[PDB]
């Protein structure tokens, strides 16, 4: 990463300081990292941030600078496809059951994520294009 | 192997007969496993087994215990134990046999349109019940004209007099009819008197 | 079409003729189902096509010539 | 000579409980009565041989996901000669019935085990993209 990068990512990490003190959270260092594009799944955002602990994953602040390092190291679409396939094969997933798995199985999310992603992409019958929905979530 | 981290096994204890544990820490050849318990435990691995592995649980409760993946002990009082408590079935089929359990109370599904229901219905058709013992003794009777039998076995007071009731009852259902049920009802008494005695364990 | 009541397995602290008798005729009866069990698996392996060697037969027959053969 | 004559049926009936409380259920009194009515060694005779029996149609329903879109045929039969030779190293284990498969006891749970932990994987897979699309939306925002 370039000056100009490390520019933008740490006035955007700013923007996500709600304190004021130039820190975020461990627990926004996920966050930044897939705001800026990575999709690093919730085990390895940890792991970059050491396996942090419910305390100062709650109420311990970092700055740009102890991010970085973190975002370095996670920095350094057919096999996406094929996982979608998974819960196909006319090409579509139901909304019902994609809702279900993706709020049951896994690292599992909220139903509020799950409908925010998936609000307009199901059509009358409960199906998901999911080759529009993959391009659409990873463009 | 298929001992690993979040693997779960059936571990031995006083009070009921086996109880479940979650292998806490992945195994390797060798003499530890770190358990979990519904509470932290570890179990000497001696001379040599394995803890009996556990059935994924959409084998569990199925009408079949030969449907189960690993047979065993605990996994077949498990599936009897909760097809009994939660689902208050009482008759469930291993291989060729049925095993039925006692309730020690009245339930509806010896109606007639129940005996109806399972009139003509091969075993695959319709969940396990006595009626579905009975109506393969009848068909296999009407195809070949060897006789069949209906063998009940256990320690008395498992209710092997109301299953022998209720079997014949599906047979006077169906045949329709000469109060042969009622006779043979009205005969227990006496042959219940001059036939069964106190033991050790149990009264008649 | 026939239906036979008959005790199982017993077994108490104290085991005695009455025991060994009802344990005998529990082992012919067993016999007689695993054999019975047997042939059907053999039918359902020739209903498949399946060679018939993969099954073996698991007899208590030792333990009936034990109790009732001469010297028994 | 008068059960040889004819064809049995079998009914094993087991007591729960001694006290004759309505559907309780203790598991030191059944595991004796399930021993003492030959259940459990019908059990252990069937667990050594072919206890699990899978019909072709309902195989290939359950298990689509294990198969590679390279692998699935039109013909299900052959599909899964294919598959689970690639999923099961040992021939000795399974044998192809004509319309039903037959496993031996542990099989069909180590397919359930894997069947799962590759929809674990997918799932993740999937839904940490789906948080880092929403994230970025998020930074939109901050940004805006
Ligand atoms: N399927 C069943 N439905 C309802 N009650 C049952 C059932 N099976 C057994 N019982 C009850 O179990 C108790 C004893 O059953 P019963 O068939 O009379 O056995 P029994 O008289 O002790 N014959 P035995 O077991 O040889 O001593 C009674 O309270 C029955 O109501
Ligand atoms: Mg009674």
């Amino acid at each position: 990463f370039n000056k100009d990068q490390l520019e933008e990512f740490k006035e955007a990490f700013e923007l996500f300081d709600r304190v004021g003190d130039g820190k975020i959270l461990y627990s926004q260092c996920g966050d930044v990292m897939r705001a800026l594009g990575q999709n690093p799944t919730n085990a390895e955002v940890l792991k970059v941030l050491g396996n942090p602990k419910s305390d100062e994953l709650k109420s311990r602040r970092v700055d740009f600078e102890t991010f970085l390092p973190m975002l370095q190291a996670v920095a350094k679409y057919e096999d996406y496809l094929e996982g979608f396939r998974v819960f196909d094969g006319n090409g579509k997933v139901m909304g019902a059951e994609l809702r279900h798995v993706l709020t049951t199985l896994g690292e599992k999310m909220t139903e509020e994520e799950v409908e925010t992603v998936l609000a307009g992409h199901e059509d009358s019958n409960g199906c998901i294009n999911y080759e529009a929905f993959l391009k659409h979530i990873l463009s | 192997e298929l001992y690993t981290k979040y693997a779960r096994v059936w571990i031995p204890d006083p009070e009921e007969v086996w109880k479940s544990a979650e292998l806490l820490k992945d195994y390797k050849p060798d003499k530890v496993l770190q358990l979990r318990l519904e509470k932290d435990l570890e179990y000497c691995l001696d001379p040599k087994e394995l803890p009996p592995l556990r059935n994924p649980d959409i084998l569990v409760g199925e009408n079949d215990l030969t449907a189960l993946s690993y047979l065993h002990e605990p996994a077949v009082l498990h599936n009897l134990k909760v097809r009994f408590i939660d689902s208050k079935l009482i008759y469930t089929y291993c291989g060729i046999v049925l095993v039925a359990i006692n309730p020690y109370e009245q339930l509806p599904i010896y109606g007639e349109d129940i005996i109806n229901a399972y009139s003509g219905q091969n075993m695959g058709d319709m969940d396990p019940h006595i009626f579905a013992v009975a109506e393969e003794a009848y068909k296999q009777m009407a195809r070949d004209e060897r006789n069949q039998s209906i063998i009940v076995s256990g320690e008395s007071g498992a209710g092997k007099t109301v299953s022998a009731k209720y079997a014949m009852r599906y047979f006077a259902t169906v045949s329709g009819s000469a109060n042969v049920e009622e006779k043979v009802l009205a005969s227990n008494p006496i042959m219940e008197s001059i036939g069964n005695a106190k033991t050790t364990r149990n009264d008649n | 079409i026939g239906v036979l009541d008959i005790y199982g397995f017993e077994t108490f602290e104290i085991n005695s003729f009455e025991q060994f008798c009802i344990n005998y005729a529990n082992e012919k009866l067993q016999q007689q189902f695993n054999m019975h069990v047997f042939k059907l698996e053999q039918e359902e392996y020739m209903k498949e096509q399946i060679p018939w060697t993969l099954i073996d037969f698991y007899d208590n027959q030792p333990c009936i010539n034990l109790i009732e053969a001469k010297m028994g | 000579e008068t059960l040889n004559a004819t064809t049995p049926h079998y009914v094993r009936c087991i007591k729960p409980n001694d006290f004759k409380f309505p559907f309780t259920f203790d598991e030191k009194r059944a595991v004796q009565q399930l021993r003492a009515c030959g259940v459990l060694e019908t059990i252990r005779i069937s667990a050594a041989g072919f206890p699990s029996r899978w019909t072709y149609q309902e195989f290939f329903s359950r298990y689509r996901v294990l198969m590679k879109q390279k692998d699935v045929l039109s013909d299900r039969k052959q599909t899964c000669k294919n598959v689970l030779e690639k999923l099961i190293l040992d021939k000795d284990k399974y044998q192809f019935g004509k319309t039903k498969i037959f496993f031996r006891a542990g099989q069909v749970a180590y397919l359930e085990k894997i069947r799962a932990d590759k929809l674990r994987a997918a799932c993740i897979r999937i839904q940490k993209t789906i948080r880092g699309w929403l994230m970025r939306k998020k930074y939109m925002r901050m940004r805006r």
